[PDB]
């Protein structure tokens, strides 16, 4: 049960620096070479860096060599990526990656497997401002009832950069949830809705709370969604 | 670096039918140990890639038997014997033979399923949003197929243009449907000048256009 959890994604002004972290669990961290890989439309999936199990050797992709630094702190089960001199084209989701197989624990065998991935952390490089979302209820009513189904949701409006996450009732409600892709408004701010479908008969008996997290602005909002009597 | 070219880039497949994805490499992927480090990955939206196949043809633990890999040298194939709903997503080949490890551009597997009419829902703006001077009206089309749908906003029977935005989900991994949001944005002033807010939906699965509407102040 090897697990990787990346942190640190944020909006960065062009030319500035950002450090990402990766917390490793469920495996003996010091026994594994560790990598960073990113994903964007411009780059596709692009390997960036590796550090050996013993920390002595590091290798880097041409695109980031001389700007990005990989390091590890085994006592903290943590991998780092120091990103300097950031550029628009560095805008991407950044993943921590390792492998289950460390049979041949040296170059180039730690490039063969790449089968343990984190959840990713989003880095945006732009001349723009961080803005936390406003969260508004999409109140259920007869107008959001269709046969045996009712819908309710939360509107997560006017934030920058991506991304936001939405849970419902702290994860007790997962069935019928659709969190829509964000759309960029004419203002240059993102907006999305998260909706959940419930039995039509359930309206007026249940408490619905959307849990919104905008890590780049360090914003968290719990918004209660109550029916409109119409 | 080694360039991997996938074909096709979009792969519509009928539920239960076979799928084949090609990966071609700029150079032989045979490494100096005589082994070929060509892997296939499975990525769902907002999810990380998940390895399915390693060293051309070896299935990872827990990977369904319907996934198989073949090929040699510069030409490789991922085959899905019978596509299931949970197979929707983007598939990537990856080579680790000649560092740096590189990935193909991704092939998006789209499921062709039976026609499903959307359920249509409308949401008035919140009092909280109106206090900030803006009104967002949201129309939801839930769990429909195919993706093609027309949403028109009417305010007091006035067809709106250029004041709404749509978002469509990726195909659902259980029922192979899409959902669509349409958001109409008005000033508080324009919102409170009109009574009837209506979402009109056209879809193959609907026998006639469906309207969901509310009267401001009733809701």
């Amino acid at each position: 049960q090897a697990q990787l959890v990346e942190s640190g994604g944020a909006l960065v002004q062009p030319g500035r620096s950002l450090r990402l972290s990766c917390a490793a669990s469920g495996f003996t961290f010091r026994n594994y070479a560790m990598h960073w890989v990113r994903q964007a439309p411009a780059t596709g999936l692009q390997w960036l860096a590796v550090i050996t199990s013993d920390g002595r050797n590091k290798f880097y992709a041409d695109s980031v060599k001389g700007r990005f630094t990989i390091s590890r702190e085994d006592s903290k089960n943590t991998l780092y990526l120091q990103m300097d001199s950031l550029r628009g084209e560095d805008t991407a989701v950044y993943y921590c990656v390792t492998q289950r197989d460390n049979s041949r624990d040296y170059f180039p065998h730690y490039f063969h497997d790449m089968d343990v991935w984190g959840q990713g952390t989003t880095v945006a490089v732009s001349s723009a401002s961080t803005k936390g979302p406003s969260v508004f209820p999409l109140a259920p009513s007869s107008k959001s009832t269709s046969g045996g189904t009712a819908a309710l949701g939360c509107l997560v409006k006017d934030y920058f950069p991506e991304p936001v996450t939405v849970s419902w009732n702290s994860g007790a409600l997962t069935s019928g949830v659709h969190t829509f892709p964000a759309v960029l408004q004419s203002s240059g701010l993102y907006s999305l809705s998260s909706v959940v479908t419930v039995p039509s008969s359930s309206l007026g008996t249940q408490t619905y709370i959307c849990n919104v997290n905008h890590k780049p602005s360090n914003t968290k909002v719990d918004k209660k969604v109550e029916p409109k009597s119409c | 670096d080694v360039v991997l070219t996938q074909s096709p880039l979009s792969l519509p497949v009928t539920l239960g039918q076979p799928a084949s994805i090609s990966c071609r490499s700029s150079q032989s992927l045979v490494y100096s140990d005589g082994d070929t480090y060509l892997n296939w990955f499975q990525q769902r939206p907002g999810q990380s890639p998940r390895r399915l196949i390693y060293q051309v043809s070896n299935r990872d633990s827990g990977v369904p038997d319907r996934f198989s890999g073949s090929g040699s040298g510069t030409d490789f194939t991922l085959k899905i014997s019978r596509v299931e709903a949970e197979d929707v997503g983007v598939y990537y080949c990856m080579q680790g033979s000649h560092w740096p490890p590189t990935f193909g551009q991704g092939t998006k597997v789209e499921i062709k399923r039976t026609v499903a009419a959307p359920s249509v829902f409308i949401f008035p703006p919140s009092d909280e949003q109106l206090k900030s001077g803006t009104a967002s009206v949201v129309c939801l089309l839930n769990n429909f197929y195919p993706r093609e749908a027309k949403v028109q906003w009417k305010v007091d029977n006035a067809l709106q243009s250029g004041n709404s935005q749509e978002s469509v989900t990726e195909q659902d991994s259980k029922d192979s449907t899409y959902s669509l949001s349409s958001t109409l944005t008005l000033s508080k002033a324009d919102y409170e000048k009109h009574k009837v807010y209506a979402c009109e939906v056209t879809h193959q699965g609907l026998s006639s256009p469906v309207t969901k509407s509310f009267n401001r102040g009733e809701c």
